[PDB]
């Protein structure tokens, strides 16, 4: 998902479609719990599964 | 008449701009959006966080 500061509007997308941002649009980066077992901040990624 | 200073282009977009001040009356205001050259009296004003 990405939020547009210019349109003041978020938009979400998934599946086999590449994103193409407007200049004010920004990715919704997401922290993940990774590490060998678990860890509150590790392998941060915007690509939620 | 005599030249004083050369105003230059000040590129601007939506959700972007600069603070300025009307020296004739002290009127500070934040111009935004479309590109805007300073008028005859307005001057750059500085924010203080």
């Amino acid at each position: 998902q990405v939020y547009d500061y210019r349109a003041k509007r978020a938009r979400v997308v998934f599946g086999p479609e590449l994103v193409t941002l407007d200049p004010e649009e920004q990715f919704t980066v997401l922290s993940l719990s990774a590490g060998r077992p678990k860890r509150p901040h590790a392998r941060r990624a915007l690509c939620l599964l | 008449v005599e030249v004083v200073e050369e105003r230059q282009a000040i590129p601007l977009d939506q959700n972007e701009g600069i603070y300025v001040q009307d020296v004739k009356t002290g009127k500070v205001r934040a111009v935004i959006g479309s590109t805007y050259m300073l008028t005859q009296d307005e001057v750059l004003w500085e924010k203080e966080l």
